[PDB]
RNA sequence: UCUGAUCGUAUUGGGCAUCUAACCUCGAACCCUGAAUCGGGUUUAGGGACAGUGCCUGGCGGGUAGUUUAACUGGGGCGGUUGCCUCCUAAAAUGUAACGGAGGCGCCCAAAGGUUCCCUCAACCUGGACGGCAAUCAGGUGGCGAGUGUAAAUGCACAAGGGAGCUUGACUGCGAGACUUACAAGUCAAGCAGGGACGAAAGUCGGGAUUAGUGAUCCGGCACCCCCGAGUGGAAGGGGUG
RNA sequence: UUGCACUACGAGUAAAGAUGCUCGUUACGCGCGGCAGGACGAAAAGACCCCGGGACCUUCACUACAACUUGGUAUUGAUGU
RNA sequence: UACUAAAAACACAGGUCCGUGCGAAGUCGCAAGACGAUGUAUACGGACUGACGCCUGCCCGGUGCUGGAAGGUUAAGAGG
RNA sequence: AUGCCGUGGUGUAAAGCGUGGCAGUGAGACGGCGGGGGAUAAGCUCCGUACGUCGAAAGGGAAACAGCCCAGAUCGCCGGC
RNA sequence: GGGAUGAGCUGUGGGUAGGGGUGAAAGGCCAAUCAAACUCCGUGAUAGCUGGUUCUCCCCGAAAUGCAUUUAGGUGCAGC
RNA sequence: GCCGCAGCGAAAGCGAGUCUGAAUAGGGCGACCCACACGCGCAUACGCGCGUGUGAAUAGUGGCGUGUUCUGGACCCGAA
RNA sequence: AAUAUAUAGGGUGCGGGAGGGAACGCGGGGAAGUGAAACAUCUCAGUACCCGUAGGAGGAGAAAACAAUUGUGAUUCCGCA
């Protein structure tokens, strides 16, 4: 024993009603514990980033808990 | 720093080459021309460095930045594109 | 006496006009076949000197 | 087993990529269609 | 006519033998010398182009010399460990120690990448030649208990799982804005242009479901651009980009 | 040798073994001869151990050098095969 | 082991092995020179054992030492 | 439950942020609460805690008694709570 | 107490000198010093280590954590 | 002579711009005042650029102090 | 002289040298501690020290020099660069 690896500081980095500027990173995650919504990308490592700015909006989609951000 | 690289040695360094055979010129402007010559006339490197635009024994060039309105004869080296250009719309001359 | 500049230092960092000290980044000088385009532009260019290390490297350069 | 290889454009010769295969799995140097930036197009390149 | 073998001059090189004159002799005699087992000179007896020595060069060389020989650590030594990835400890944001509890990595894939289109598994029940608990077939039931290149976690049935067609974006020039962070690093990124792939289009594509598969700077190598070129023209050398 | 001084004991407390702190108990002031339980008594900036530096020693640790040794060339020539 | 160790330690006569053919080997010296030795293998130097008696077995794979030169590798020089 | 991020009100002088000059520190200790190692021992050991105190804090209480309770010494007073 | 005609003891004179001497060998001795003497000079050697560092008042006032480290009782940057 | 007086670029070079780049694309570094009026395309207004004032704000350098720092023994004392 | 030419050597007569001195000069030989947070290249440093040899100073000095399309015109030392 003894190993381990670091922390990647994962969780997401803005809540709900916050006002982000396009390109803002909003969930660092691994696989899609959270799905993308309208004007949210997902990315190439599952970030989920801002495409517009506006206000980051949590909210259930049949299952699946996404992210979106209204105009 | 401890024992760690150090910033001095863990940094590339800066690329290229510096040429040994580069030749500076002292610049001077038109807007600093206009100002310094109101009544026009001939301008020399020796008018220059005796107004105290430029230093002296040194290769003069001249740029083009400011309004030029006085009409002048100015005599240096290596002048601008737009040196030339606002000198000739005032109404003087250019020479090398 | 006179103060002698740092050698290394001087080779690798230089001012811009208004003050600035600017340098290269590192990580860009071989193994280049395992390494994004993305990442190798990122690490190209010239980036202004952190915060934290612009008072050391004025001592250096000074 | 898997080493290095880079791809020269079969026009202009340029060497414009570098990539790795698997020497036995490939044991024939590679053609792959890709971008040549001095002929501006694509071009066919191939191992050297 | 490879002319392999052979002719006569050259030329010189290589041994091999002999010679003497360089050089050597702590062999001998004489003189300087009156007192000299020093020294030098003369003659003779031998050796001899060798040796010795100089410069260059390979070996050998604890005989001598200068030094190095890590840290963590319930004292030190012995044992173990040192970088990266995943989980628990970790106290419902992030972060968190111990020689605390468990595992992996130092790769693989030319398709296991891109795109378009289609499909749903495992298990169980019944029937059926070899055939059986389990190969292939048929019909039921089955919402995910299968699978995912490879550890674990988070995901994925809308499929990221299974199959097929065509392809090389496993691009070049960039990159607003962010995460993380002592620094150095590391990570994401809409969108613009060139030139392309697939698609009827909408559109997706800057490798792979994601996170490991790696090493700063220095100093060099290679290809390309033709940037500098120690009086000038070149060149050497340097520079830039990969 | 010496920071002091009109320098008790018990059970405690406290850098966890107290003349000097607590609560009690005991003790007229000052000398002389003795004893050696304490003052973690004196003497020596612990020799043990660890950390840093050194010195000397060893060797199939590293890199060197003397010595010994190889060949070339100069000193160095002649004649034959 | 002057100044905490006198011993079972060292030496010793005796033994064996190795070297040395002669300004020898070996040692002190950059060298000259010196000692060895005014000696000459029954001599000198080094190594180990340690009066005397009876004895001293097997292994030459490893590392040394001695000899050899068929083959492999290998410097400067020559050649260009 | 707490804690954390954002936002709108209200409150609060000696908050916060950027940029420079000059630092020191990088051996922590105990107590409360949640855990690992340990025998669910240690005045043990290793973490968490917009928790406290000591460190660097005198005064009162706890017999004495760094770290527990109360309370933060500008100086004076033969005043009071 | 041991030797006390011997490998004896002793006087006078002389020789060997520091990575050197001498040593019937203990790392012994070489001027009360020896696992490399002493003196002067390099020299005010260096020491991440111990100690010391001298008058006053007023205002504010910590840290004993993170990262890295031939690093762990040192240092650099951040935190305060 | 030094510093200030123009920067960008590896450099040739160009220059209020320059480098990268096919790019009149985007970025890097560097320049560039409005609290205001006049004329001007201009909006309900706010002003966008140009010449002046309504009067719009720059700046460096030399000496002397002080704090820190560099090279020197470098705050003082101390080895083996 | 050996030995013939002669030379080595020997006799005579004239001159000179030797040694000292605080610093400064020129030529030659040439450390280590220390710094590199270890250390060998490197540094310390051509320093300490040693050897030879001066003079009132010494050394250098009259282009087989620089420069670069113009040109300067022996050397030394000082200030810049
Ligand atoms: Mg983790
Ligand atoms: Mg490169
Ligand atoms: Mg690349
Ligand atoms: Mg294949
Ligand atoms: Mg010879
Ligand atoms: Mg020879
Ligand atoms: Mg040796
Ligand atoms: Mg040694
Ligand atoms: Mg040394
Ligand atoms: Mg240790
Ligand atoms: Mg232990
Ligand atoms: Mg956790
Ligand atoms: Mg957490
Ligand atoms: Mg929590
Ligand atoms: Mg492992
Ligand atoms: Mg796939
Ligand atoms: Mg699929
Ligand atoms: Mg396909
Ligand atoms: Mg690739
Ligand atoms: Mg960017
Ligand atoms: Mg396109
Ligand atoms: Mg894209
Ligand atoms: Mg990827
Ligand atoms: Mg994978
Ligand atoms: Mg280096
Ligand atoms: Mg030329
Ligand atoms: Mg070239
Ligand atoms: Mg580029
Ligand atoms: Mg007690
Ligand atoms: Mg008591
Ligand atoms: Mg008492
Ligand atoms: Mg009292
Ligand atoms: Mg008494
Ligand atoms: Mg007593
Ligand atoms: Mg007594
Ligand atoms: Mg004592
Ligand atoms: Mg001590
Ligand atoms: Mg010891
Ligand atoms: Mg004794
Ligand atoms: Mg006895
Ligand atoms: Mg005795
Ligand atoms: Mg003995
Ligand atoms: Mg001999
Ligand atoms: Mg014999
Ligand atoms: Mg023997
Ligand atoms: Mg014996
Ligand atoms: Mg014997
Ligand atoms: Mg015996
Ligand atoms: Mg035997
Ligand atoms: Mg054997
Ligand atoms: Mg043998
Ligand atoms: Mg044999
Ligand atoms: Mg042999
Ligand atoms: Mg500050
Ligand atoms: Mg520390
Ligand atoms: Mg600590
Ligand atoms: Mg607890
Ligand atoms: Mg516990
Ligand atoms: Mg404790
Ligand atoms: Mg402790
Ligand atoms: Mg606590
Ligand atoms: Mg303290
Ligand atoms: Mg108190
Ligand atoms: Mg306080
Ligand atoms: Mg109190
Ligand atoms: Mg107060
Ligand atoms: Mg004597
Ligand atoms: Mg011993
Ligand atoms: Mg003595
Ligand atoms: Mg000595
Ligand atoms: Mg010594
Ligand atoms: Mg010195
Ligand atoms: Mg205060
Ligand atoms: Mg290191
Ligand atoms: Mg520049
Ligand atoms: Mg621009
Ligand atoms: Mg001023
Ligand atoms: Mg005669
Ligand atoms: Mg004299
Ligand atoms: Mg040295
Ligand atoms: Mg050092
Ligand atoms: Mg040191
Ligand atoms: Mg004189
Ligand atoms: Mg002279
Ligand atoms: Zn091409």
């Amino acid at each position: 024993n003894g190993r381990d690896s670091a922390a990647q500081r994962l969780g997401v980095k803005r809540y709900g009603g916050q006002v982000v500027k396009a390109g803002e990173i909003l969930v660092r995650q691994r696989g899609t514990k959270f799905h993308p919504g309208v004007n949210v990308g997902r990315g190439g490592d599952d970030t989920l980033f801002a495409k517009t700015a506006g206000a980051v909006e949590f909210g259930i989609k049949r299952g699946r808990k996404t992210v979106s951000i209204v105009g | 720093e401890g024992g760690q690289m150090p910033i001095h040695m863990r940094l590339p360094k800066l690329k290229g080459f510096r040429n040994r055979f580069r030749t500076e010129y002292e610049i001077v402007n038109v807007g600093d021309i206009n100002r310094l010559f109101p009544q026009g006339g001939a301008v020399g490197v020796d008018d220059l460095v005796a107004k105290g635009a430029v230093r002296k024994n040194a290769l003069v060039k001249v740029l083009g930045d400011g309004k030029l309105t006085a009409k002048v004869d100015v005599s240096a080296h290596k002048f601008s594109g737009s040196a030339r250009a606002k000198i000739t719309a005032a109404g003087g001359s250019a020479t090398e | 006496p006179k103060a002698k500049t740092h050698s290394g230092a001087s080779k690798r960092f230089r001012r811009t006009g208004t003050g600035k000290i600017v340098r290269q980044k590192a990580n860009r000088r071989h193994l280049l076949e395992h390494k994004p385009s993305t990442r190798t532009r990122r690490l190209d260019g010239r980036t202004v000197v952190a915060a934290n290390d612009t008072k050391r490297v004025t001592s250096l350069l000074n | 087993v898997r080493p290095k290889i880079t791809l020269a454009c079969e026009v202009c010769k340029h060497r414009n990529y570098i990539t790795k295969k698997n020497r036995r799995n490939d044991p024939d140097r590679l053609e792959l269609k890709k971008f040549c930036p001095n002929c501006g197009k694509h071009q066919a390149h191939r191992e050297t």
